[PDB]
């Protein structure tokens, strides 16, 4: 029949195309409805705090607290040296260094070499 | 001008036509350029005849620094700290005099070519091989010294060059 | 959070967001105005096949076409004076090797 | 320069006799003078430095440096008077006194004429700027971070005091002219190499060179306001001055040497553009843009040519005034909500219009804006760059893409957007706060106006 | 665009001429006198007039003419006409001695193409 | 002036905006047919183009085969 | 910039729209009458006319808020009260 | 009125400044204001000498 | 926008958005009224021809088949209103939008610039705290021991109150502020 | 709701300024610009009037296209129609693609 669509992780699936969509289980209601109670708690407390007419200042987010707790200084303390993580560090922490100091020192002998042999278009350089 | 030299800074002679019309019509450069002489040329003249007026009253003259020349670092013995000091303090003061000097070449260069207009590449080869002469001697002198360069290391560079010469005319008599 | 419900009351309306919800570890670069994941109306692996088709063959074209070139059934276009030698910065000294042009 | 010196030594006395409500406006005013005073260092020669005594000289390196110092101490202290208002008033003294001791210290090192009292100064700058991180910092961390910036400037500097007694030892002196009129080529050995590195690490540790920069996310996040400008604005151009200094007896080892060090800046420049592109802390990212502008800076000091030197000294002195300028904002906006995360105070361009203006003019600075100083500096040490290889435009073309990227970014995020709704305590910017931000950004303008004034001596 | 391109290309290239090496015979083969040709305008008045490089070819007198009739009647930017006309003139006369070139080059390579078949015939036969 | 909105209506237009837009759109056909008029060999060209078939051996200098 | 929308505008081109409605009757049509339970029509038939009020005013219905919508008086309270009418 | 004193003001007073200072400051140093030099064609008169620039030789004419 | 949500969409939600989205994309590509209203029509015969279904199970997958169907036909480039959030007009007011907060921070020379504004906004101010007691017990009272189970809130029950979190709903911006 | 009014005059000044050039100005700048260019006197006919031709045979096939659509005709679309209008898919892929992996090596790597 159509073609079908085949989600990428940069073009991922939409919910009308989802097969999960239209396999509900009686614990999927039951599922949803305790992430609605959870988002409606949520909701209520922070829409207390909103609209409490003696609040002057900002409404601390725990969860955003958490997130930039998380992403900056719980980083360190849950680090294992592994095979996985070393092999990555050592590869993107070192060789762009040594790509780079073999492309430099590639170029810069060869513009050496010409200098010494006396071939190399160095009129007008003035500045340097 | 006597504000500037004309033979440190030559400009060929000016050749502009005479106006030739063909037509009735009227010039509305022509009319501009009365309009534009009327209204701002004229204020602008007295403007400036006042304020050279108020300038003779106060004629007051200011004057060119010479300095005498001192022995250099050829003739300084080693580490004899005075005659070190005077001498680079000379050859400071003749790179910025070179760099003054190769300026105004390029000065005469660019000028050239914008006067020449679309001849620049005939009309301007007189400049360009003064440029080129004046710009190998200063690379020669000036070229690889680094950020901290010195009297010694020009001498030394020189003294390289000096040998590179003398070997390479042993080489061709040989 | 493009992909987020844009109609729904979020506490947040511009990055999409309720407060106290657990915040994504790569929020920072999926707000509206960064990487976008919404799905579209073509496949991924087909719209990369025929975008680098397109500039594959233009650039084949290209090539093919600049080993093909298209001119006019005419000759070279002639210059009075030894093609122009000293107006192109000529040597006025060195004599020029003589360029001439004849009636036909 | 003891008509600098003295009248510093004399805000120390004033500052502790001045009455409990007249402290503030006496240091600025008197800071204020004296760096009006500083102005007149500007006049140098065109052949040799300023020699005032045996022990004190001005070149047209240290120049600007003394007065960007004298100029940021009464920016520092109007910052400072904002955050500190519920303190003692012998802590508000305290405060003020380690602020003038370290202007004090800063002023004879760029002045100092010997290669050892130099250390000693640059070394005397840590105890002051360790004293307020770890006494004013407003969070834990901060006793960390003063531990690291601690310890990494003296393991850096430890080498360069047994490098310099040593030179001493061999050659006679450490006086600045004496040993650029007496210096002799370094033959290519193993006691050389130790030698160049001995010194370079300490000025590398103290630039920040990238792999060796972790105290100063550390320090000038934890840091008061104060710190953070004085920390960012000067003290990271201790460094520099000593790499430029040092480096006429090094010669013509720095040609072998540099290698690493280029290549750890290049790199590292871009690995931090692109940290700062995924940065949920303003101080954090405003740290990281300093870590690649110093990047920068140190690649210009390695390939060491005299369009690289002026290059040097303009990146210098206009990372020290916009650093300066962006820490004060983020500081401002820190006392409206008291936090630190990007994202938690949004549409402050509909809620503090001026503030809005000073954050796009001070980001528009961070980015090389022609023809901003900063342009002027990025685009000399691209230029010798480019002379020294041609892979070198690779990397600074990417450096600048990323630079605009992350400075218009963190501008939109902060100010552009619809306001957070439940934060409801952004009083309207104070006259102190818009003139601080005045004070920063107009002298950057004057000095794009004047350039000279701040190119150095190879110019 | 033309059949040229198509001769050349789905065709036999070594008939049809090469634009970037012609000519490829001597200016005299086959003419017996041949007039060189006739430059008006000189060196220096071309430099005075600032020609562009490329206008100064053989036709660069009737172009000074126009700048001058140009320049003088400046108001009336209508009253050049005529010279505007021989420049053309002057021009396409150019152009068809251009494209007599190329012809010329053309039957003088299918010419020399029938001569060395013949003689490859006749020394096989 | 004021011009009321029309609700499933037809717009209020003025005599000004109309004469204006004819007059322009009249001066341009009466430009277009007066530049065509005048030269019209901008467009269908002006010098004819020559056959290369027509030219002689002759006048191309060629020599018969033979010879 | 366009005349502001007052009520009885809105609740007259609603009824406007209503009536050019076939399914409605015009003469019983009234700002109370239920789509459902005294107009009898079917979910196609009020999305229909949701949609219909939507090309009439220009802006979109969410469908969360436009399944509620079962009165000429709710479609009129909720247009106003979304373009910020008071008068 | 009002537009007679903008008129004053916004360009008569500008084009004044920039006058003098073209015309007494820029134009006081060497090459700081180059003007391309006029062109000359056959038959002119150079007015700075009074010179006489010879026309072209006779044309080949054509129709 | 003004409605709390569901915890998830009937079948008939669902199959009616499916229409409606299926209309909007068809009057994108039929841009003529005529040619719209007659494929309108027809694609109401579809879903009129499938109303009346007892099985559900084939219900949801006439339900799934179509939505792929759509997938496959729909406009790359579908029609949205200039104000929708898709559109061109989205969110440009945004920036033009000021809170009362921001607004009492005001100078009192520019609050005595306007005398008889503040007067009102001085009464509502006294209004709203006289109220938020009671609609916090309201709010208390009515909630179950686990939670709320939902995001809608109740009215006001008497005579002199409220209905609970009113504020902000009632003194949002306009939505043409300046 | 019909709005439509466009009698005012600033509009009408300013699009009547810029109607006027689009009519004459060229003419008036070809014809005083001086001649830094050779012309093209002789070409073919064909090649004389290439421009006006291609012009008009898109007037004509893009008009008889969209008389097409008035017919009661439905058919859904092409991969060259999707291909055209979603701006060649080059958006999509070079501004979800590079600036993802980009974004990712800053976190994750650096
Ligand atoms: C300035 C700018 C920035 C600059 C750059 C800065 C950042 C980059 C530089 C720093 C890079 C990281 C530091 C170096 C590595 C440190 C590793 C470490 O300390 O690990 C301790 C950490 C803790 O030890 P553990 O708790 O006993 O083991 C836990 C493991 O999860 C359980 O282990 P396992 O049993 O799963 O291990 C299996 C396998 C895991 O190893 C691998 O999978 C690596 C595969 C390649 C290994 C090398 C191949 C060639 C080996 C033969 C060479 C012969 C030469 C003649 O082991 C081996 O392959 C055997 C050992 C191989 C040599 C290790 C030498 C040390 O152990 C590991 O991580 C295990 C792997 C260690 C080696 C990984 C590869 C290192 C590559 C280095 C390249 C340079
Ligand atoms: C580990 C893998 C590795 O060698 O990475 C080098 C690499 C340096 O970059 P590169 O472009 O590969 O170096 C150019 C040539 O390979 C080497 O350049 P070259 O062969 O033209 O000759 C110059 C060479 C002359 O060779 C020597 O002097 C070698 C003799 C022993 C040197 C010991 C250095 C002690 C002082 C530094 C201590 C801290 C490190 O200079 C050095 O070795 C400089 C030593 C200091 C390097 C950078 C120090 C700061 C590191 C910051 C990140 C730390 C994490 O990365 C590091 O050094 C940092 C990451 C590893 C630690
Ligand atoms: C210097 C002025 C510094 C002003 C700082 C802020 C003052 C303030 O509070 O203003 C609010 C105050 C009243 O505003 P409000 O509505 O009451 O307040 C609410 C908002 O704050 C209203 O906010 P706003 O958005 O209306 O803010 C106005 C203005 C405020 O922002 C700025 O003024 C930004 C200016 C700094 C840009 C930083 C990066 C570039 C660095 C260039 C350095 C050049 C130095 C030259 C010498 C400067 C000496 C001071 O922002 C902008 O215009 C947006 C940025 C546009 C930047 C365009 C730069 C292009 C390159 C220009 C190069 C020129 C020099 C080379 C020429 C070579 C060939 C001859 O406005 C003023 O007092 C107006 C001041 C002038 C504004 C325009 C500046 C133009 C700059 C030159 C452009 C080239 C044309 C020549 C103009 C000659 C005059
Ligand atoms: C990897 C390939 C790389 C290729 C690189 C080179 C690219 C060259 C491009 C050539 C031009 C393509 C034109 C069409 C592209 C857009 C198609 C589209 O969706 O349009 C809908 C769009 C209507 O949009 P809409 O209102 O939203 O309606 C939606 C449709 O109803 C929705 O209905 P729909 O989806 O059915 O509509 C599309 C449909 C209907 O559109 C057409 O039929 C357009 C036909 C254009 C004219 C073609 C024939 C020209 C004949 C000229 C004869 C005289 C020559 C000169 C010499 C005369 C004296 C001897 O088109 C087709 O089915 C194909 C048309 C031709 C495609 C050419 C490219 C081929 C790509 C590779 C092969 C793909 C094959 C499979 C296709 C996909 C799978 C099914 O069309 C237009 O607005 C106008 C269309 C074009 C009008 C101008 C045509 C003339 C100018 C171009 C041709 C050259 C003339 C001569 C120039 C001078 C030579 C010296
Ligand atoms: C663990 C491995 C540690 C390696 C890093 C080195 C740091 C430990 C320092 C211990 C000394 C090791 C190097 C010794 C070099 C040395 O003594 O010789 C240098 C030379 C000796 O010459 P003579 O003895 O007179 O020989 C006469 C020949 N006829 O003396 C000098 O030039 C002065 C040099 C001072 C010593 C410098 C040692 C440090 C070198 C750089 C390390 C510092 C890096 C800073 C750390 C920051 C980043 C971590
Ligand atoms: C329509 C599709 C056309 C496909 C054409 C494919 C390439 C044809 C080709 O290879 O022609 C041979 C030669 C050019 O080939 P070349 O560039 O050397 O590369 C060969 C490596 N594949 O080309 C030739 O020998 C012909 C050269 C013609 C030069 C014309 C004047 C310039
Ligand atoms: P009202 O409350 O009466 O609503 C009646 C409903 C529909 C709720 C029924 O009670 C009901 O649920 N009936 C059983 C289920 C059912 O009818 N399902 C039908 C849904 S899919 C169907 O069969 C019709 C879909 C066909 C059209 C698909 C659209 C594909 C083309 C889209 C192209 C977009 C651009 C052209």
């Amino acid at each position: 029949s159509f073609p079908k669509y085949k989600p990428s992780r940069l073009a991922t699936l939409p919910a009308t195309l989802d097969p999960a969509e239209y396999d509900i289980s009686p614990e999927t209601r039951k599922a949803q409805a305790e992430r609605l109670a959870i988002r409606s708690r949520l909701k209520r407390e922070y829409l207390l705090q909103y609209n409490d007419p003696n609040r002057l200042g900002v409404i601390e987010d725990p969860a955003l607290i958490r997130w930039t707790y998380a992403r900056s200084a719980n980083i360190y303390p849950n680090f294992r040296p592994t095979p996985k993580t070393s092999l990555l560090g050592a590869l993107f922490g070192i060789g762009p260094l040594f790509f780079w100091y073999y492309v430099f020192k590639t170029d810069r002998d060869k513009k050496e070499k010409l200098i010494q042999e006396g071939k190399l278009d160095q009129t007008f350089n003035i500045s340097y | 001008p006597d504000s500037w030299d004309k033979d440190v800074y030559p400009e060929p002679p000016r050749r502009t036509p005479a106006p030739a019309p063909q037509t009735s019509l009227p010039n509305p450069v022509t009319y501009l350029t009365k309009i534009f002489d009327l209204l701002v040329d004229r204020p602008v003249t007295l403007a400036r005849e006042f304020i050279e007026q108020q300038h003779a009253k106060n004629r007051y003259y200011y004057y060119h620094r010479e300095f005498r020349r001192v022995p250099d670092i050829t003739e300084c013995e080693e580490k004899d700290i005075l005659c070190m000091f005077e001498a680079e303090m000379q050859w400071r003061r003749d790179y910025k005099v070179d760099q003054e000097i190769v300026n105004i070449i390029q000065e005469r260069l660019k000028a050239c070519q914008q006067r020449e207009g679309e001849s620049y590449r005939q009309n301007c080869a007189k400049e360009l091989e003064q440029f080129t002469q004046v710009s190998k001697a200063f690379q020669d002198r000036y070229s690889d010294l680094g950020a901290h360069y010195s009297a010694r290391k020009c001498l030394a560079k020189q003294k390289q060059r000096m040998l590179a010469e003398r070997k390479a005319a042993k080489e061709a008599a040989a | 959070q493009q992909e987020r419900d844009p109609w729904y009351d979020w506490d947040h309306p511009d990055l999409r967001l309720n407060w106290g919800e657990p915040i994504h570890w790569d929020l920072d670069m999926y707000i509206r105005n960064r990487v976008d994941t919404s799905p579209t109306p073509v496949s991924w692996n087909t719209m990369c096949k025929h975008l680098f088709g397109f500039v594959a063959f233009m650039l084949f074209m290209f090539w093919v076409g600049e080993i093909y070139p298209s001119y006019q059934p005419v000759g070279p276009k002639q210059y009075p004076y030894n093609d122009l030698y000293l107006e192109r910065g000529g040597d006025p000294t060195k004599e020029p090797e003589p360029v001439v042009h004849y009636e036909i | 320069m003891l008509k600098i010196i003295i009248p510093t030594t004399m805000l120390l006395p004033m500052t502790w006799m001045s009455k409990h409500n007249m402290i503030w406006i006496n240091a600025t005013v008197h800071s204020l003078l004296i760096s009006l005073i500083s102005l007149s260092l500007l006049n140098q020669l065109g052949e040799n430095s300023l020699n005032f005594s045996l022990t004190f000289f001005s070149d047209s390196l240290s120049a600007p440096l003394l007065v960007l110092t004298t100029w940021l101490l009464p920016l520092m202290l109007m910052a400072s008077q904002s955050h500190l208002s519920k303190e003692t008033t012998t802590r508000k003294k305290l405060y003020i006194t380690m602020l003038i001791l370290l202007q004090l210290f800063l002023i004879m090192t760029f002045t100092a004429t010997e290669l050892i009292l130099f250390y000693i100064l640059f070394e005397a700058t840590l105890v002051p700027t360790l004293i307020i991180i770890t006494r004013w910092g407003n969070q834990t961390e901060r006793l960390n971070a003063g531990l690291y910036f601690l310890f990494y400037t003296l393991a850096g500097s430890l080498p360069l005091l047994v490098a310099l007694v040593y030179i001493q030892n061999t050659t006679g002196s450490l006086n600045f002219l004496i040993i650029h009129y007496w210096s002799h080529p370094l033959s290519n050995s193993w006691s050389n190499i130790f030698m160049w590195l001995a010194c370079i690490m300490a000025f590398m540790v103290k630039m920040p060179l990238y792999g060796l920069h972790l105290w100063l996310p550390k320090a000038h996040v934890e840091a008061p306001i104060a710190g953070s400008m004085v920390l960012a604005a000067v003290l990271l151009k201790l460094g520099g001055y000593g790499m430029m200094r040092i480096t006429t007896i090094l010669n013509p080892l720095t040609n072998y040497m540099a290698y690493p060090f280029l290549m750890l800046s290049m790199w590292g420049m871009i690995m931090t553009s692109s940290i700062c592109l995924r940065q949920t802390d303003l101080k954090s990212l405003i740290a990281y843009s300093s870590v690649s502008h110093m990047a920068l800076v140190i690649v210009a000091i390695m390939i060491q040519t005299p369009w690289s030197f002026m290059g040097a000294t303009a990146l210098m002195i206009a990372h020290g005034l916009t650093s300066s300028m962006l820490f004060c904002l983020a500081n401002t906006n820190y006392e409206r909500v008291h936090s630190r995360t990007m994202i938690l105070a949004r549409g402050l361009q509909t809620l503090l219009p001026l503030m809005a203006t000073w954050w796009l003019v001070a980001s528009l600075t961070n980015l090389a804006l022609p023809p901003s100083i900063n342009l002027i500096g990025e685009l000399f040490i691209i230029t010798a760059s480019f002379s020294w290889s041609n892979i070198t435009i690779i990397l600074m073309g990417m450096n600048m893409m990323i630079t605009a990227l992350y400075s218009l970014y963190m501008l939109i995020t902060t100010q552009r957007g619809k306001y957070t709704h439940h934060i409801n305590n952004i009083k309207p910017s104070f006259t102190r706060e818009n003139a601080l931000m005045a004070l920063h950004i107009l002298p950057l303008l004057l000095l794009t106006l004047n350039p000279k004034m701040i190119l150095g001596p190879l110019y | 665009m033309g059949a040229h391109l198509a001769r050349r290309y789905l065709g036999d290239a070594s008939k049809e001429p090469d634009p970037l090496r012609m000519p490829t015979f001597p200016p005299d083969y086959g003419f017996p006198e041949r007039k060189e040709r006739e430059m008006v305008a000189t060196q220096q008045e071309m430099n005075d007039a600032q020609l562009m490089l490329q206008q100064r070819d053989y036709c660069a007198h009737y172009l000074i003419q126009l700048l001058k009739c140009k320049r003088d009647s400046f108001p009336n930017f209508l009253a050049c006409k005529h010279e505007q006309h021989d420049w053309d003139y002057c021009e396409h006369l150019d152009y068809v001695k251009r494209m007599k070139e190329f012809e010329r080059e053309r039957r003088l390579l299918q010419r020399k193409k029938r001569r060395e078949q013949r003689e490859a015939e006749m020394a096989r036969g | 002036v004021h011009i009321e909105p029309r609700y499933r209506q037809f717009p209020q237009l003025t005599r000004s905006q109309l004469i204006q837009a004819e007059f322009f759109s009249a001066t341009m056909w009466f430009w277009i047919l007066w530049r065509f008029w005048h030269d019209s060999d901008a467009v269908l060209g002006h010098f004819p183009y020559p056959d290369p078939s027509q030219w002689t051996d002759e006048e191309l200098g060629i020599l018969p085969d033979d010879e | 910039d366009a005349p502001p929308l007052t009520l009885e505008a809105i609740k007259d081109r609603v009824l406007y729209v209503l009536k050019l409605y076939d399914k409605i009757d015009p003469e019983k049509l009234s700002v109370n009458s239920h789509f459902m339970k005294d107009l009898g029509l079917d979910s196609l038939d009020q999305v229909e006319i949701i949609m219909a009020m939507e090309d009439e005013f220009g802006f979109e219905i969410p469908d969360i808020d436009a399944e509620k919508l079962m009165c000429p008086q709710e479609i009129v309270d909720y247009i106003a009260d979304k373009k910020d009418v008071y008068e | 009125y009002r537009h007679s004193i903008f008129a004053v003001t916004h360009v008569l007073i500008p084009v004044w400044i920039i006058h003098y200072y073209l015309k007494y400051h820029v134009t006081a140093k060497p090459y700081t204001v180059v003007e391309r030099k006029p062109r000359i064609f056959p038959g002119d008169t150079i007015l700075e000498t009074g010179e006489v620039i010879p026309l072209m030789k006779e044309f080949p004419d054509q129709h | 926008a003004f409605s709390a949500p569901a915890a998830y969409l009937t079948h008939q939600q669902k199959v009616l958005r499916l229409y409606k989205r299926a209309l909007r994309h068809l009057e994108s590509w039929c841009v003529h009224r005529d040619k719209y209203r007659y494929f309108a029509c027809l694609m109401r015969a579809r879903f009129d021809e499938h109303k009346n279904e007892k099985d559900m199970v084939k219900a949801t997958q006439l339900l799934r088949q179509a939505e792929e169907e759509f997938w496959y036909g729909q406009h790359p480039q579908p029609y949205i209103f200039p104000e929708s959030p898709g559109g061109t007009s989205y969110e440009r007011y945004e920036c033009y939008k000021v809170p009362e907060w921001c607004l009492d921070d005001w100078h009192p020379s520019e609050k005595a610039m306007y005398p008889d504004y503040f007067a009102k906004r001085e009464q509502w101010k006294r209004l709203r705290r006289e109220s938020w007691e009671r609609e916090v017990k309201q709010l208390q009272e009515e909630t179950p021991p686990g939670g709320p189970r939902t995001e809608a809130l109740p009215p006001a029950r008497k005579e002199g109150d409220l209905p609970p979190l009113w504020w902000h709903i009632v003194t949002r911006p306009r939505e043409r502020p300046m | 709701l019909v709005l439509i009014n466009e009698n005012n005059p600033l509009l009408i000044n300013s699009i009547k300024r810029l109607l006027i050039g689009s009519i004459f100005a060229g003419f008036i700048i070809s014809n005083n610009i001086p001649p830094m260019t050779v012309p093209n006197t002789t070409m073919p006919l064909y090649m004389k009037m290439t421009a006006l031709i291609v012009t008009i045979m898109g007037f004509m096939l893009a008009l008889e296209l969209n008389n097409t659509t008035y017919y009661l005709k439905f058919k859904y679309p092409s991969q060259t129609y999707k291909f055209s209008n979603m701006l060649g898919y080059y958006p999509s892929i070079m501004h979800r693609l590079p600036t993802y992996h980009n974004l990712s090596m800053s976190q994750k790597s650096a």
